[PDB]
C-alpha cells in the first residue's frame, strides 16, 4: 500500500551537486525508517544512510559519511540523498526504502549517469526479411536510457520479443521483434513506434519490402 | 563482523521440485534473519522474516526454519517466476544488516537448439551510410552458447554488438541478439555473410547464410 | 570570560566485581563489606589514561556553575595561571590564580557557597587563590539511579582564598567519573539496618501501637478464610457457566472470566489493596471482551500497582528498568501521548533490548507493540508462541530445581509445555476440548522413531504419586486406568482401524460429556452458593491487651494469645460426584478376567500356587492328585458370584455407595463435615521485625516472629450419610458376599485415617507478616530512600558470611 | 471329618497368623479374612 518514489534516470554533469528524491505516501511517516541503499549495476547492495521520523538523527556508513548527506521534508513525506558528483564511476542505480520491521518496501530506483549528458536522437531501421512472418525494429545511437517501443502503436503484442539496450561507445541499442502469420504480412500494414522522452521525439517507421 | 554464507551458488531444477536454500552465520543470531527474492534487474522482494515467519501476499508454497546459525529455506513447488538471486540477511544488529554471496535460481529442462534468424540491412540504413546484420537466437536452453560472425567465410569479430534476455517466466528460455555493424562501402564489398550459433544441444554450429 | 583547558573527554566506563569464598557465584553485593577495599579500587581507575580527561572536566563545571554562573554578568573570568599534579604515583595537587574584571561600573558582591562576602569596585580585578597539596583523595559512595555506588573524590583539607577549608566537598550529588560496579549497590541489605531501624524511639516502635498490632494479627486471621471462600466461590461460578455450555459453540476460557470479573476483581483487591483495576482490565484485553480497552489504556491506569509487581519479582536486572518508569511516565496525561512518547524514545529502545540474547529472542514483540496502535495483549501471545516458549521452559527449569519436595509437580509442568497449543489458551477454542488433549490423550513429543509410549499427562502425575505404595492394584491401574481411551486416547491410532466414524470411535465426544457432567455436578451441586453460606468464622477472646516490651535493639509482645472458631455447620457433600468420577472410570463390561488377572494371575500369587501344587500341606502329603480338586472350584465360586452384565464401575459403588448404582440419588449426601474447629494462635515475648518485598522499595511492612500455631479439630463429626449397606445386588453377591465386607473395610479404614489424617491436634510455627496499608494506599510503614542509609536491598549476600575483592582470593 | 480336617495343631497353626496378618499385598484387607476362610469350610460341609 506504500507508494514511495518520484524520480528516474538522472544526469548530473561532473563538479556539480546532485539531488536525488524519494517521495512516499499512504502511511505514517512518522513511524518507520527511511533508508538509502546503492547498487552497482550487476554487483551486490550497498547502504548510505538513516533520517527519520522527526528526531532528525541520522546513521550513515563509513565509507559513505563524507560522501552523502540524506535530509527529510516532513510536510510532504519526502526523503533526499545529495552527494554530488564528487566520484565518475558511481554512475549507477539507487534505492530508497522504507522499515522492513513492517515489511521491506522498496522505491522503483534511481539511475545516475555522471557526464555531460550528450543527448543523441535515435536511428530506426526496420528489418524487412526480404519480402515474405517475422519483422524487426533497430534503434541505435540514443542516449539516454529509455525509450518506449510498440507495434501499431500497441495494438500488435502478441508474438513479440523486446530486447534490452546495450551501451557501447557511448551510444544505446535496443531491438525487437514481432512474429505474425504469413498470411498477414506484406498484406497488413506493420509499423514500429518509437519514443524518446528525454529527446521528446515520436518515430513512426513501416516496414516495407525489400 | 556478521558474514552470512549461502550454498549453494546455482540451483538448477525442474518446476515443481521440492528445493532448499541453505544460509549459515558464523556466531548465532536467535532469529534475526530475513530471506528476500530478487529477479534480475529490478528491486529485491523480502520473502520470509525472522527465519520462522512468513508475510503476506507470497504464495503459501515458501516456507523456512531457522535454529542457531543453520538457517533454511524451503520451496515446496518450483514455479517459473520463482527464478532468480536469493538473499539472506541478518538482523541481530544494524552496522549493515549483511547480505549474503547471492545464490541464483535457475532452470534444467529439456535443453533446446536456439531458433536463428538473420536479416540484412534496410535500405533505410544503407541511406545513412551504414550496414547492420541482425541475428536473433531466439527460446534456446541453456543460456550458454556462441555466435560467431564470418564475411565471405572469413571469422569476423569486430563491430559486433551481443544482446541477451532474462530466463523466460513462461518456458524459461533464452533470446540473444547480434549485430554486426559495418559501413555501406565494406558491406557492398563481400558478397555471402554467415551467423553461426555453437550450442550444446548439436556438436555442429547452426547456420544461416545470406548473398549480397 | 572563559578559562583555559585541553583534555574535555568526559567519557567513561564501569567496573567488575570479585567473587569469593564459598558464596554462590551471583554477585549482588552492597555498601559495608568492602571497607578499605574501595580505596584501593579507585586508586587503580586513578592509575588509568582516563582519568585526568574526566578530573578536568570536573573541575571545568565546577568552575563553571561554582564560580561564573552566579557572576559573567558583570565579572569576566581570566585564569591565567592553573596546573595540576597528577603523577604516576597517585598523588595529585593543584594551583589556581583567577582575576575577576567588572566591566561595568557599579559596585557588586561576589557568590560564593561560603560565608563569602567581598566588595570589588569598578574596573579592578578581584583575586582568587585556591591551592592544594598532593594528597590521597577520600571516596565516598553517592548513589545512581540504578542505586550503585557513586565514587567520589573528597579533599581533606585545601587553601581556598587563603583559607584552610577541611574534608572538602567536590561537586556533591554531581561528578564525572562514571566508574561503578554491577554487583556491589548502595544501602544497609537486609540486616544491617536491624541495629538502629528498631529501637528505643526508631521508627517501628514510634509507628507500632498495640491497638494496631493486635487489628492487623486479626485481620491476617480473618482475611485468610474471607480469601479461600472467595477463591471457592469464583473457580465454580466460572464452572456454573462452563458446564451448562451446549456442545459445538467453543467458548474461551476467558469468555466467562469477564462474566463474573467483579468476583475477581474482589478477590485480587483483598488480597492486596488496589490490585483489582489493574486485573479488572487486564481481564479484558483480547478480542473476545464486550468491552474491549487498549493495553496502553491499560497500563498508563495504576503505575504504583506494575511498580508493586515489578519490585515483588526476584529478577535483579529489572530494578535498572524501574529506574526510567518514573522518567518515561512524567507528565502524561492519557495513552495516547504514552504511544507517542514511546515511539519518540524507540530509537534508544531498540539498541539495548537487541543487544542481549535472552532479549534477542524478545527482539520481535517490542517491534510491533511500538509500531501497531492496537495492540492487544493476548492477541500479541497468541502472535508469538515460540519466544514465550523459550523463556517460560528456563524459568519453570529454574523453579524445578529450587524446589525439588514437589519433583513430580515441576515435572508435570513441564512436559504439559512442549506442545505449542497449550498456549492456545490465550485463544479461542473451546476451553474443555482444549483441556482434555492437554490432559485426556497420550502425547509423543520426540521424533527419533516413535514415542507414543510417552501416554498422557495426568497417568504420568498418578504412578509418579503413586510409586510403590500399592503392588497389586497397579495391575488394575493398567488394566482399566493405564490403558483406558477416557483417560489415554492413544491419538493417531483412533483414525487408523475405523475409517467411518463410528459413535464409539469417537472418544472425544464421550470424554467431553462426562468432563462436563462432573464439572457441572462440582459447580451448582456441591459448590452452590447455599452450600458455601453454611461456613462462617466466629471470634472468641479480641479482649486482652497486648503490651510492648522493649531493650535497646529488641522489639517483644509479652503474651500473644488469639483464637477463633470456624463453624462448619453442614459442609454438605451431595452424591454423584463420585458418581462421575466412577463415569471417568470405563463402563466396558467385561470384568471376569480382569479380576482373574488381579487376584490369581499374579507373580507371587502364583508362586505360592506353584509351592502347593509340588509340595506342602503338611500332615497330608501324598493327598497331592486332588490338589488340583481344590483349587478350582474355590476360583469357580469367585468367578460365579460375579455377574457378567456388571462393570467394574458397579463393582466400586458397591464397596462406595452401597446401594446399587440404579438406585442412587444425587440428592443425598455422602460425606459429612460438621462441627467447629479452633485456632489458637499464642505466645510470649515474641519479636517483631520489619518484613520486606524482593526489591529496593521505600515502603516497607512488618512479622511477629516464631509464632506458637496450634489448631485443633476436637470435637468435630466427619461421618458417612449412608454408614450401613443396602446394596440388593451386589457384584460378588451370594454365600461367598465379599462387597459387604470391602464396604465395612473401607468405613473402618475411613474412621482409622480421619482419626490421623483429620483431627489430630496440628501443631506448627511460622513467622506472621502483615504489611499494614491505609485507605488511601499510605501504608505506614516506609523510608525516604533518599538518604544513603535507607537503602534496604533484599538479595544483596550476607556480608557476615564472608566476600572479598580479589578472583578467588 | 471338621476335627480331621480343620481342628487339627497345624492348621490351627497358621490360621491364626492368617487371621492377625498375611496376605501379601492386600494387608489391610484383615475383615475379609474371615470371609474367605468359612466359604471353603462350607463348600467341604456341603460335600
Amino acid at each position: 500500500q506504500v507508494q514511495l518514489q518520484q524520480p528516474g534516470a538522472e544526469l548530473v554533469k561532473p563538479g556539480a551537486s546532485v539531488k536525488l528524491s524519494c517521495k512516499a505516501s499512504g502511511y505514517s511517516f512518522i513511524t518507520y525508517w527511511m533508508r538509502w541503499v546503492r547498487q552497482r549495476p550487476g554487483q551486490g547492495l550497498e547502504w548510505i544512510g538513516q533520517i527519520n521520523p522527526s528526531n532528525g538523527h541520522t546513521n550513515y556508513d563509513e565509507k559513505f559519511k563524507d560522501r552523502a548527506t540524506l535530509t527529510v521534508d516532513k510536510s510532504s513525506t519526502t526523503a533526499y540523498l545529495q552527494l554530488s558528483s564528487l566520484t565518475s564511476d558511481d554512475s549507477a542505480v539507487y534505492f530508497c526504502a522504507r522499515s522492513w520491521e513492517a515489511m521491506d518496501y522498496w522505491g522503483q530506483g534511481t539511475s545516475v549517469t555522471v557526464s555531460s549528458a550528450k543527448t543523441t536522437a535515435p536511428s530506426v531501421y526496420p528489418l524487412a526479411p526480404v519480402c515474405g512472418v517475422t519483422l524487426g525494429c533497430l534503434v541505435k545511437g540514443y542516449f539516454p536510457e529509455p525509450v518506449t517501443l510498440t507495434w501499431n502503436s500497441g495494438s500488435l503484442s502478441s508474438g513479440v520479443h523486446t530486447f534490452p539496450a546495450v551501451l557501447q561507445s557511448d551510444l544505446y541499442t535496443l531491438s525487437s521483434s514481432v512474429t505474425v502469420t504469413s498470411s498477414t504480412w506484406p498484406s497488413q500494414s506493420i509499423t514500429c513506434n518509437v519514443a524518446h522522452p528525454a529527446s521528446s521525439t515520436k518515430v513512426d517507421k513501416k516496414i516495407e519490402p525489400r | 563482523d556478521i558474514v552470512l554464507t549461502q550454498s549453494p551458488a546455482t540451483l538448477s531444477v525442474t518446476p515443481g521440485d521440492s528445493v532448499s536454500l541453505s544460509c549459515r552465520a558464523s556466531q548465532g543470531i536467535s532469529n534475526n534473519l530475513h530471506w528476500y527474492q530478487q529477479k534480475s534487474h529490478e528491486s529485491p522482494r523480502l520473502l520470509i522474516k525472522y527465519a520462522s515467519q512468513s508475510f503476506s501476499g507470497i504464495p503459501s508454497r515458501f516456507s523456512g526454519s531457522g535454529s542457531g546459525t543453520v538457517f533454511t529455506l524451503t520451496i515446496n513447488s518450483v514455479e517459473t517466476e520463482d527464478f532468480g538471486v536469493y538473499f539472506c540477511q541478518q538482523s541481530y544488529s544494524w552496522p549493515i544488516f549483511t547480505f549474503g554471496s547471492g545464490t541464483n535460481l535457475q532452470i534444467k529442462r529439456a535443453d533446446a537448439a536456439p531458433t536463428v534468424s538473420i536479416f540484412p540491412p534496410s535500405s533505410e540504413q544503407l541511406t545513412s551510410g551504414g550496414a547492420s546484420v541482425v541475428c536473433f537466437l531466439n527460446n534456446f536452453y541453456p543460456k550458454d552458447i556462441n555466435v560467431k560472425w564470418k564475411i565471405d567465410g572469413s571469422e569476423r569479430q569486430n563491430g559486433v554488438l551481443n544482446s541477451w534476455t532474462d530466463q523466460d517466466s513462461k518456458d524459461s528460455t533464452y533470446s540473444m541478439s547480434s549485430t554486426l555493424t559495418l559501413t555501406k562501402d565494406e558491406y557492398e564489398r563481400h558478397n555471402s555473410y554467415t551467423c553461426e550459433a555453437t550450442h550444446k544441444t548439436s556438436t555442429s554450429p547452426i547456420v544461416k547464410s545470406f548473398n549480397r | 570570560q572563559p578559562a583555559a583547558a585541553t583534555r574535555i573527554t568526559v567519557e567513561n566506563g564501569t567496573d567488575k566485581l570479585v567473587n569469593y569464598k564459598s558464596s554462590p557465584q551471583q554477585l549482588f553485593l552492597a555498601k559495608n563489606a568492602l571497607k578499605d577495599k574501595l580505596q584501593g579500587e579507585f586508586d587503580k581507575f586513578l592509575s588509568d589514561a582516563k582519568a585526568f580527561p574526566a578530573l578536568t572536566a570536573d573541575l571545568q563545571e565546577w568552575v563553571d556553575q561554582q564560580l561564573f554562573n552566579p557572576n559573567q554578568s558583570f565579572f569576566d573570568l581570566s585564569a591565567p595561571r592553573s596546573n595540576f599534579t597528577l603523577s604516576s604515583d597517585k598523588k595529585a595537587s593543584l594551583d589556581f590564580i583567577f582575576r575577576f574584571t567588572n566591566f561595568t561600573e557599579s559596585v557588586q558582591l561576589l557568590k560564593l557557597p561560603e560565608g563569602v562576602s567581598v566588595v570589588v569596585d569598578s574596573k579592578q580585578s578581584f583575586d582568587y587563590y585556591v591551592n592544594a597539596s598532593a594528597q590521597k583523595l577520600l571516596v565516598l559512595p553517592l548513589s545512581l539511579p540504578d542505586y550503585t555506588l557513586g565514587l567520589n573524590y573528597m579533599f581533606d583539607h585545601i587553601t581556598l582564598n587563603g583559607k584552610v577549608v577541611n574534608k572538602f566537598s567536590f561537586n556533591p550529588f554531581k561528578t564525572n567519573l562514571n566508574l561503578a560496579f554491577s554487583n556491589v549497590y548502595n544501602g544497609v541489605d537486609v540486616f544491617e539496618a536491624q541495629k538502629n531501624l528498631v529501637g528505643k524511639g526508631k521508627y517501628l516502635n514510634t509507628h507500632v501501637k498495640a491497638e494496631d498490632v493486635k487489628k492487623d494479627v486479626n485481620a491476617n486471621i480473618k482475611n485468610q478464610f474471607d480469601i479461600a471462600k472467595i477463591i471457592a466461590e469464583l473457580m465454580g461460578k466460572a464452572l456454573k457457566e462452563f458446564g451448562n455450555q451446549q456442545e459445538g459453540q467453543p467458548l474461551s476460557f476467558l469468555k466467562v472470566m469477564d462474566k463474573v470479573k467483579e468476583d475477581f476483581e474482589k478477590l485480587f483487591n483483598l488480597v492486596r489493596p488496589g490490585l483489582g483495576k489493574f486485573v479488572k482490565d487486564l481481564i479484558q484485553s483480547s478480542s473476545q471482551a464486550e468491552n474491549k480497552i487498549t493495553v496502553y489504556k491499560l497500563i498508563f491506569d495504576n503505575k504504583k500497582t506494575i511498580l508493586n509487581l515489578l519490585k515483588e519479582l526476584s529478577i535483579p536486572e529489572l530494578n535498572s528498568s524501574l529506574g526510567l518508569v518514573d522518567v518515561l511516565f512524567d507528565g502524561i496525561t492519557d495513552s495516547d501521548g504514552l504511544y507517542e512518547r514511546l515511539q519518540s524514545f524507540k530509537d534508544l529502545i531498540v539498541p539495548a533490548v537487541k543487544t542481549n540474547e535472552k532479549t534477542a529472542a524478545l527482539s520481535p514483540l517490542i517491534e510491533e507493540l511500538l509500531t501497531q496502535k492496537d495492540t492487544y495483549v493476548f492477541d500479541l501471545i497468541q502472535k508469538h508462541k515460540g519466544i514465550l516458549t523459550n523463556l517460560l521452559k528456563n524459568f519453570l527449569a529454574d523453579f524445578q530445581k529450587s524446589t525439588p519436595f514437589m519433583a513430580d509437580q515441576v515435572a508435570i509442568f513441564t512436559e504439559l509445555f512442549d506442545n505449542e497449543g497449550a498456549f492456545d489458551l490465550f485463544g479461542e477454542a473451546d476451553f474443555v476440548d482444549k483441556i482434555a488433549e492437554l490432559f485426556l490423550t497420550k502425547r509423543t513429543v520426540k521424533n527419533g522413531e516413535k514415542i507414543e509410549t510417552k501416554d498422557s499427562l495426568l497417568v504420568t502425575s498418578l504412578k509418579s504419586l503413586l510409586g510403590e505404595k500399592v503392588a497389586a492394584l497397579g495391575d488394575l491401574l493398567d488394566s482399566y486406568i493405564f490403558k483406558n481411551e477416557l483417560l489415554n486416547r492413544s491419538v493417531e491410532v483412533a483414525k487408523a482401524e475405523a475409517k467411518d466414524t463410528k459413535g464409539a470411535t469417537d472418544y472425544k465426544k464421550e470424554q467431553a460429556k462426562a468432563l462436563k457432567k462432573l464439572f457441572k455436578h462440582i459447580g451448582e451441586n456441591t459448590l452452590s452458593k447455599t452450600n458455601l453460606d453454611k461456613i462462617t468464622l466466629k471470634e472468641v477472646k479480641n479482649t486482652e491487651n497486648v503490651e510492648l516490651e522493649e531493650t535497646e535493639t529488641t522489639l517483644k509482645v509479652k503474651k500473644l494469645d488469639v483464637e477463633y472458631k470456624v463453624e462448619l455447620g453442614n459442609f454438605e457433600i451431595k452424591n454423584g460426584l463420585i458418581k462421575a468420577m466412577l463415569e471417568f472410570l470405563p463402563d466396558t463390561k467385561d470384568l471376569e478376567t480382569t479380576l482373574d488377572k488381579l487376584l490369581f494371575k499374579g507373580e507371587s500369587y502364583k508362586a505360592m500356587k506353584d509351592k502347593y501344587i509340588k509340595e506342602g500341606f503338611p500332615g497330608y502329603g501324598w493327598a497331592k492328585g486332588v490338589v488340583p480338586g481344590a483349587f478350582e472350584s474355590i476360583e469357580n465360586t469367585f468367578k460365579s458370584a460375579i455377574d457378567k452384565t456388571k462393570s467394574i464401575r458397579d463393582l466400586f459403588g458397591d464397596m462406595l455407595f452401597g446401594n446399587d448404582l440404579s438406585s442412587v440419588k444425587e440428592t443425598d449426601s455422602f460425606i459429612t463435615l460438621g462441627g467447629s474447629f479452633d485456632i489458637k494462635y499464642g505466645g510470649e515475648n515474641l519479636n517483631v521485625l520489619p518484613a520486606y518485598y524482593s526489591l529496593i522499595n521505600s515502603e516497607i511492612g512488618y512479622q511477629i516472629i516464631g509464632v506458637d500455631t496450634t489448631i485443633d479439630a476436637t470435637k468435630v463429626k466427619v461421618e458417612l450419610k449412608n454408614k450401613e449397606y443396602k446394596g440388593k445386588s451386589p457384584a460378588i453377591n451370594g454365600q461367598v458376599k465379599l462387597s459387604q465386607s470391602f464396604f465395612n473395610v473401607w468405613t473402618n479404614m475411613f474412621d482409622s485415617i480421619t482419626k490421623q489424617i483429620f483431627q489430630k491436634k496440628y501443631e506448627f510455627k511460622d513467622n506472621i507478616q502483615v504489611f499494614a496499608r491505609n485507605e488511601d494506599n499510605t501504608s505506614r510503614l516506609e523510608l525516604d530512600i533518599s538518604d544513603p542509609e535507607q537503602r534496604v536491598i533484599p538479595f544483596a549476600f550476607v556480608d557476615g558470611f564472608g566476600i572479598q575483592l580479589k578472583a578467588v582470593d
